[PDB]
């Protein structure tokens, strides 16, 4: 007699060559890595593998809506490096540029998170039913057929709808990051400066270079130049 | 004095797809469908067992040619399109 | 900026079989897709949009399909009046892109009948003289054209013409016109077309001696 | 290399405030988030902080949340740890320790990267929180009977009354190794830790040998390194 | 704000079996679970990150595998030297916590090798003189140690000090501090200790008089 | 039927979500671009003019 | 096993999904009618005071 035993392993068709490697995900064309939470090669797959979609490629957006040249402002700035939401000035002493360090790391915390959301590990299938078939053997190879292209095509919609929803929600985080920054020195100099209409405060007032970095870090008190600002704006 | 506030911008970015653009400008993007494959099998972790010349079946009763996957073990057989039967005629119901 | 690639550049089908043709299209696109029939010398004309849904009052041998990426064409009973260059757009990202274009042709391997033609003196006259040969009727287009002056081969000063096939005999022509100066002319003394075709057994040249007929 | 040397330490009274330095050498190019662990003398491990390139941390164990504030100064290339308002619990081997994450997070490479597990371990800083720096009394240890027990004989030091720990043993300035046992300190009633050191070599060389355990104690200075001879009888 | 669980506390496993580990963690975490190996004495090691996932450079014997809640950490090998203890740490609720501690044990029922030492004449003259019992290389940890000073036993004066098993011949080490005044000493004659080990056939004790060696 | 009944009990979830969260969208996103032109014209008065 | 199997799978995914998008907007919604009070009182007050 044979022993019988109930475990994780499984059959499979194949004539993709062994090699001596490491990888969770295995399918007939080859072993792919499941780092991916979707994948397209084959549908037939064994161990812990992305899940089988229609769609060849769903870019996931891990960045910021890109505008280089002509909402707010007509073009990104392209010369910052050190973050995404940065700041701009021209003063008396001449022309420097820094970033927030803090709006910069809100939003990507926010897409960190999510993209472990969309990346969570994925489903782990050993012993399934066979997906393709050598002859036709009528109602209950129609059958299986079926369920198999049932759930791909209902699979490839949860996630093409994924990517949709997760990239338009994206877009409006970061454009609200920046839309909070410019409302965070907004309050910062009630009345002491002006919304100039493209994202550049007119402040009324001398401010040094050592003035500006105040304003960055948040220790910009405007009593102190309330009594000259307001006499700058209205004479 | 003048101070402008804006966000960074990539010189060549990503399109993604959103629910109302289909062909949008971003910094950065990933790919979430793994679509390339290294074509090779990876022995490990899962033990594969490689079928070589015969059927898992064929195996199971005991065709001469696989006498050697006798008592073995397996998480993942592999059976190939180059498989045969050399032994006595048989069908399975 | 959604490039259109055509396939074929020019497909020949004989008139009643059904002739495939093919749109890839970088990038998805679905909602709209639209196919057009111009004839020369007229503008375009619709034929199908969106992705199968055609034009109103166009026959039905006209089909179309495609999924985001692929895109195919096919005319089901094809006629005579059919030789038209089809091209199909796309949508959109605020900008709409034609497609290369797909010549449809329709349907015995022709010799060229090679002709010389000596510069005429009032050609001579004006300072530059240009010799030009001629092959009548021929197929395919392929023609390599070789001049050979004083036996020497000249490169670099000839220029060659061909015309549409015809829509008879189904022949080209080609005509090649070597500029040469009034001195550079008269330098030389034999003037010779080395002619190579696909359906030639050996190089037809025909040649003329400066200063005789 | 990704060395990493921690400095500083020591004993405090509960109550007082300590920082601890972390010299970052190596492959770091310090864009690369950092963390500090530590762990109770025979207790697990606990993750005390982090801090990202720049100041993007902030990120404090609820245990430590008031207490301690991480701090970083690229331009030295050292990392750093003020531990205010410490209390007896604090008692710990504090490790600095380098972060790593899946390369899919960490957009921006200066930002922190929310998903770290620590790769590179540091030495690691003794911090006791007490109430006395003890100089440890050494007392040799010395075979009796006949040989102890014939072909191999056993001697050892004693590292009695010291606080705090810990207290560096050798034998013959590092050339004797094998057969060395050091025992873990034991705190006794009295409230001082006592250690000993013992080593088994054959009874062959009880006399043409002189043996000395080179017993060294930084906390308190105290270096004394005893002569070990079989007792005279 | 997120607790780790280690299962079991410690654990005996001889060499070259598998040592399977349990990480049962409140809440969810998958994207993150690194494991550990500290040996005593040093600093720790990490082994695998994220679960399965291993750190670089470490032996294919250590094996990961967890879902959620639940986690393991199977050594397939189990070599002498791998007697450290292992952790578990996760993300996020940006506070990463560290597991409680799994001890792995090796395995011979080795007996224990007594030696006595006498209190030094520097001790003696302190003024508190303490005597040494050794019990070099044995297994297992569990070892009854026990004082008899004149035929009778001493309790509450003696503290027990064991080693950590060694990373070679996996066999631990104890060492008996038995703490008494300079009066109390010379107050009695033999000093013996009683030791009574789980593979001793009969209790083995080594003794010596005062005055003498 | 099992098989079909569940096709169509899922494809009932995928499409009612769908006209919710589009629908709820639609709504959202008519009423941004009516404070964006609120604060477009906003910007171009200054303090020429309070809301 | 694998019909019943993908049935739960999937709408494993549809309710994971739906608290997730849920909660978003949960909370979402409820700091945008924070907003909105605060934005209402704001009016209230055309000059009369300050942010
Ligand atoms: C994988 O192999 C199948 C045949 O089993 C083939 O149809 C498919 O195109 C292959 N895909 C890739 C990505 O290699
Ligand atoms: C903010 O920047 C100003 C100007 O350099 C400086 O004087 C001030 O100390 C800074 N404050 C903080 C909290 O960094
Ligand atoms: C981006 O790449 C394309 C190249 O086709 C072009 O637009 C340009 O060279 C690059 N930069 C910008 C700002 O477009
Ligand atoms: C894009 O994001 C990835 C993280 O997913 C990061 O490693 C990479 O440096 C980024 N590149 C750009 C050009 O933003």
């Amino acid at each position: 007699y044979f022993k019988m035993r109930t475990g994780k392993s499984s059959i499979m068709r194949s004539d993709a060559p062994i090699d001596t490697c490491i990888s969770e995900c295995i399918t007939p064309n080859g072993s792919i890595p499941n780092d991916k939470p979707f994948q397209n090669v084959n549908k037939i797959t064994y161990g812990a593998c992305p899940k089988y979609v229609k769609q060849n490629t769903l870019k996931l957006a891990t960045g910021m809506r890109n505008v280089p040249e002509k909402g707010f402002i007509e073009n990104g700035w392209e010369g910052m490096i050190d973050g995404w939401y940065g700041f701009r000035h021209q003063n008396s002493e001449g022309t420097g540029q820094a970033a927030d360090l803090k709006s910069t790391q809100a939003a990507i915390d926010q897409i960190n998170g999510k993209l472990n959301r969309v990346i969570e590990k994925t489903n782990e299938k050993f012993h399934q039913i066979e997906k393709e078939f050598s002859e036709v053997e009528g109602r209950i190879q129609d059958l299986e057929k079926y369920v198999e292209d049932t759930k791909i095509d209902l699979w490839s919609y949860n996630a093409e709808l994924l990517v949709a929803l997760e990239n338009q929600h994206t877009i409006d985080l970061t454009d609200s990051e920046m839309n909070k920054l410019f409302e965070k020195t907004r309050r910062q100099l009630r009345e002491n400066a002006e919304d100039m209409g493209n994202g550049c405060f007119k402040i009324y007032h001398k401010c040094d270079n050592a003035c500006i970095e105040s304003i960055r870090n948040g220790t910009y008190d405007h009593d102190v130049y309330r009594d000259e600002a307001l006499n700058n704006r209205f004479q | 004095a003048t101070l402008c506030l804006g966000h960074h911008a990539v010189p060549n970015g990503t399109l993604v797809k959103t629910i109302t653009d289909d062909q949008i400008e971003v910094t950065n993007a990933t790919e979430l469908v793994q679509s390339s494959s290294t074509g090779k099998i990876c022995n490990n972790p899962h033990r594969i067992l490689d079928g070589i010349d015969c059927t898992l079946i064929d195996a199971l009763l005991g065709d001469p040619h696989c006498d050697v996957f006798q008592n073995e073990t397996w998480d993942l057989f592999v059976e190939r399109s180059k498989a045969f039967s050399n032994c006595y005629p048989y069908d399975v119901p | 900026e959604i490039v259109m690639t055509q396939s074929p550049v020019t497909l020949s089908v004989s008139p009643g079989e059904t002739a495939t043709l093919s749109c890839r299209a970088s990038q998805s696109v679905r909602s709209n897709l639209a196919w057009y029939q111009q004839k020369p010398g007229q503008a375009p004309r619709l034929l199908i949009y969106g992705a199968s849904t055609r034009a109103t009052d166009i026959p039905a041998r006209f089909s179309g399909s495609g999924s985001g990426t692929e895109f195919t064409l096919s005319i089901s009973s094809l006629q005579s009046d059919d030789f038209a260059v089809y091209y199909c757009q796309q949508y959109n990202h605020w900008l709409r892109t034609f497609g290369q274009g797909t010549k449809l042709e329709i349907k015995t391997v022709a010799a060229p009948s090679v002709f010389i033609f000596p510069p005429s003196d009032e050609q001579l006259k004006s300072g530059t003289a240009s010799v030009v040969c001629l092959l009548n009727n021929f197929y395919p287009r392929e023609a390599k054209v070789q001049w050979k002056v004083d036996n020497a081969l000249q490169s670099g000063n000839s220029q060659e013409s061909v015309t549409e096939q015809d829509s008879k005999d189904s022949t080209y022509s080609l005509s090649s016109t070597l500029t040469l100066s009034k001195a550079d002319y008269e330098k030389h003394k034999v003037y010779a077309c080395e002619v190579t075709h696909q359906g030639l057994s050996s190089p037809v040249t025909k040649s003329f001696n400066r200063g005789e007929c | 290399e990704v060395q990493l040397l921690e400095s500083g330490g020591g004993l405090v009274q509960p109550g007082e405030s300590l920082r601890v330095s972390c010299a970052a050498s190596g492959f770091t190019f310090r864009d690369s988030a950092l963390s500090w662990v530590r762990q109770a003398p025979g207790k697990g491990l606990e993750w005390v902080s982090a801090i990202s390139g720049n100041g993007g941390a902030t990120y404090y164990a609820d245990t430590v949340k008031g207490r301690f504030t991480i701090s970083r100064d690229n331009s030295q290339t050292t990392l750093y740890l003020q531990m205010n308002s410490l209390r007896a619990d604090d008692t710990a081997t504090y490790y600095c320790a380098k972060d790593e994450s899946p390369p899919i997070y960490n957009l921006m490479p200066g930002y922190y990267s929310t998903y770290y597990y620590m790769d590179v371990w540091g030495k690691g800083t003794t911090v006791t929180v007490s109430s006395s720096t003890k100089g440890p009394s050494v007392f040799p240890l010395a075979p009796s009977s006949k040989s102890t027990s014939g072909g191999t004989a056993a001697l050892g030091c004693l590292v009695k009354d010291y606080f705090p720990e810990p207290v560096t043993v050798s034998w013959n300035s590092g050339a004797l190794t094998s057969g060395v046992h050091t025992f873990p300190a034991v705190l006794q009633s009295s409230g001082l830790y006592s250690l000993s050191s013992v080593v088994t070599v054959p009874s062959s060389s009880l006399g043409t040998q002189t043996y000395i355990c080179n017993v060294n104690h930084k906390p308190s200075n105290t270096k004394v390194d005893k002569k070990v001879e079989p007792k005279s009888c």
